[PDB]
């Protein structure tokens, strides 16, 4: 579990005996692991992580969607509605 | 009745328009489209559409 | 099939038809390729005036 | 082998229920005829897994939802029995033939080839796990490098068949390694077509364009969805990636696209749009955009991920080109050119402008649209610093890491 692309930070530091325990010490300092407490707290598996296709699981390159609206519905109405105003003028 | 004369009369029309349009507006900058449409011998909207593509 | 039965000056015609079909399908790549074939085949001397005209 | 790709495509219409009513009906009957005849029964069961309370469901061998607009996917218990009959009988007979060949001598040729025949039967009926293992035996035995490529490709087809992209990804990496080692051009053509469609299913259509233009020039049809769909794929990527001039020369550098003419609804709808962008028709353009959504994106397996993504992007392009060519426009006229009303037009534009991939502003008092895109020394300066910042960052972390150790 790493932030953004994992391999970019995996190469930055690998396993060393000096730092290994020190890694725990920082985590313990903040107090929790903070990825296992949120499910207990909410008291059910979220649906706000299934809020978009990418939010649950991303095996894609980010679209930049986070609003996800079908735009074919509104455009179809735009074309026809404009046409009527002109026809009834 | 002949596909070839229509084809190469459409091409000739476009390249003829192109040579003329450049030659008009060469000693210019911020030239009104009304002037251009007169000299080339076409319409104001027609002039705008060709400019866009070029 | 008439390349197993090749003795034919009548495939010269078939090449020229082939060129026209491709031209109207608006590919000139293989209209040129067949037309080139037809020129080669008529270089050999048996061809009517009509055939050379086509 | 060849039958798989037709079945999946029709099956994707049953997966959807946002498609046309008569279209989905037709597709169910075709799939049912070939469930009887070619054993497509394991993959029919695979369709309900892809639901569980989702539309397009009606199964009665599994979970039902006749609330779904699809009610032509319904199983029969004749179907459940036909499955089990053929499945067992065929595996048993075909295997016994193979066992005999193993007894007899020569394994270089005879036995590896015999194992290919098992993996083609499982490929056909949609068993991925069972195909992989037996074609796993063919590869183990030393053979031609061209054959090894052919086999990996048969396996790669199966990932699109279930429409699992991860399975393809993995497998096409082994093809790339062995494509040079064989050095065969026969299957070099196939590989680009496969890998083209993987790029199509993910968001990088730029790569897809580069592989699929090669696939026009030479197409390899076995195990690969038919040539009218391949035209439709080249045209999709063409609209997204290129701009007027480039687009025009691409489809005149492909004679085959024009000579194939529209011979299917999806091909028609994409091709209508191709012309209008490069001919700089805006008038009929705005309707064609709607047609492509309906008849290409949702019916297609790989562009159904791109249904919202495509429409959003394609509108930027058509506006972009017009605004670059103009210092100023009037809004009412710009609205008329496309065929929308004035107020309607802003809304689409107003999502594109702050992302700043359209570089413009809109006066609502003059009613003029201002274009204040640098295209001079200032633009090159603006781009460069982002890369040079990137270089600073790369060095900041790597520098620290080596010094501490």
């Amino acid at each position: 579990m790493s932030t953004d692309v994992a391999a970019a930070q995996a190469q930055s530091k690998i396993d060393l005996t000096k730092k290994k325990n020190e890694e725990i010490n920082k985590k313990s300092l903040e107090e929790d692991d903070e990825f296992e407490d949120f499910p207990i707290d909410t008291w059910a598996n979220g649906e706000t992580i299934k809020s978009n296709a990418v939010t649950q699981t991303n095996i894609w390159e980010e679209n930049w969607d986070d609003v996800e609206v079908d735009d074919d519905f509104t455009n179809e109405l735009k074309a026809e509605l404009d046409r009527y105003k002109r026809e009834n003028q | 009745g002949d596909e070839l004369t229509r084809s190469h009369f459409n091409a000739l029309y476009d390249t003829l328009l192109e040579s003329n349009l450049c030659k008009i507006i060469e000693p210019f900058e911020c030239v009104e489209i009304s002037h251009i449409s007169k000299i080339i011998g076409l319409d104001t909207q027609q002039v705008e559409g060709k400019l866009s593509q070029m | 099939e008439f390349k197993k039965l090749d003795d034919k000056p009548s495939l010269v015609d078939v090449h020229l038809l082939e060129s026209k079909v491709y031209h109207k399908l608006r590919n000139l790549a293989k209209s040129k390729a067949s037309l080139t074939a037809a020129r080669t085949a008529a270089n050999s001397i048996y061809c009517p005036t009509q055939t050379v005209a086509e | 082998r060849v039958p798989n790709y037709e079945v999946s495509e029709k099956a994707f219409l049953l997966t959807q229920s946002k498609v046309s009513i008569e279209q989905r009906k037709e597709a169910a009957e075709f799939v049912l005829a070939k469930i009887k005849e070619e054993e497509m029964a394991p993959y029919y069961k695979y369709l309900c897994e892809e639901y569980l309370v989702n539309n397009g469901q009606s199964d009665l061998e599994h979970d039902e939802k006749s609330d779904s607009l699809n009610e032509w996917i319904k199983f029969d218990q004749e179907l459940y029995n036909e499955l089990c009959k053929k499945n067992e009988s065929k595996i048993k007979e075909l295997n016994e033939k193979i066992q005999k060949l193993e007894e007899d001598d020569e394994g270089e040729l005879e036995q590896a080839q015999a194992w290919i025949n098992l993996g083609e039967y499982y490929a056909q009926i949609g068993d991925k796990d069972n195909a992989e293992k037996t074609l796993g035996k063919s590869l183990s035995k030393a053979i031609s490098t061209g054959a090894k490529i052919d086999v990996m490709l048969t396996i790669a087809r199966l990932g699109f068949f279930y429409n699992d992209q991860l399975y393809v990804k993995e497998k096409l990496e082994a093809v790339n390694s062995m494509i040079e080692k064989g050095g065969d051009w026969e299957r070099r053509n196939r590989y680009k077509t496969y890998y083209g469609i993987h790029c199509l299913a993910v968001r990088n259509f730029k790569e897809a364009a580069k592989l699929l233009v090669d696939s026009l020039a030479t197409f390899t049809s076995i195990e690969l969805t038919s040539y009218e769909s391949i035209a439709t794929y080249a045209s999709v990527t063409g609209l997204f990636t290129l701009e007027r001039t480039d687009l025009k020369s691409k489809v005149i550098d492909s004679p085959e696209l024009l000579s194939l003419i529209s011979t299917t609804a999806a091909l028609q709808s994409i091709s209508s749009l191709t012309i209008s962008l490069y001919a700089s028709d805006y008038a009929s353009y705005f309707p064609y955009l709607l047609e492509t959504y309906a008849n290409v994106l949702i019916p297609c397996k790989y562009l159904n991920r791109h249904a919202d993504f495509f429409v959003r992007e394609m509108r930027r392009k058509v506006y972009a080109q017009l605004l670059e060519s103009y210092k100023t426009l009037s809004l009412k006229s710009m609205a008329s050119a496309f065929g929308v009303s004035v107020a309607f037009l802003d809304n689409d534009l107003g999502k594109f402008i702050p992302n700043k991939q359209l570089n413009c502003v809109i006066d609502r008092v003059n009613g003029i649209v201002e274009t204040n895109r640098p295209d001079n020394k200032n633009a090159q300066y603006h781009l460069l610093v982002k890369q040079g910042d990137g270089l600073l960052t790369k060095l900041q972390k790597y520098g620290a890491a080596v010094r501490l150790t």
